[PDB]
């Protein structure tokens, strides 16, 4: 009962983290696109401001 | 004298023949509790190398 108690424990901890994992590298990677569509907004708002600074 | 001595003889065998048959009867049970015993060792010792095994 010893083993099989702290290995279910254990068992149970590790569907948990490894659910933490996933999720986290999901918004992780939504976070990594948002940033980029950040990125590309960014250049295109320099751009015209560049543009229109001439004058 | 003589049957007196027979009577007596006879009484003595009577009750060396009680405790020679109860400690017959006694050995039987002791001899069965034994082999129960050893069954219930190898099933003990057969749950002892799985739960060994498990843990």
């Amino acid at each position: 009962e010893d083993a099989d108690r702290k290995y279910e424990e254990v068992a149970r901890k590790l569907v948990i983290i490894e659910s933490d994992l996933e999720r986290a590298e999901e918004r992780a990677e939504l976070s990594e696109g948002k940033c980029a569509e950040l990125e590309e907004e960014l250049k295109t708002v320099t751009n015209n401001l560049k543009s229109l600074e001439a004058q | 004298r003589a049957q007196e001595r027979l009577a007596t003889a006879l009484q003595k065998l009577e009750e060396a023949e009680k405790a020679a048959d109860e400690s017959e009867r006694g050995m039987k049970v002791i001899e069965s509790r034994a082999q129960k015993d050893e069954e219930k060792m190898e099933i003990q010792e057969i749950q002892l190398k799985e739960a060994k095994h498990i843990a």
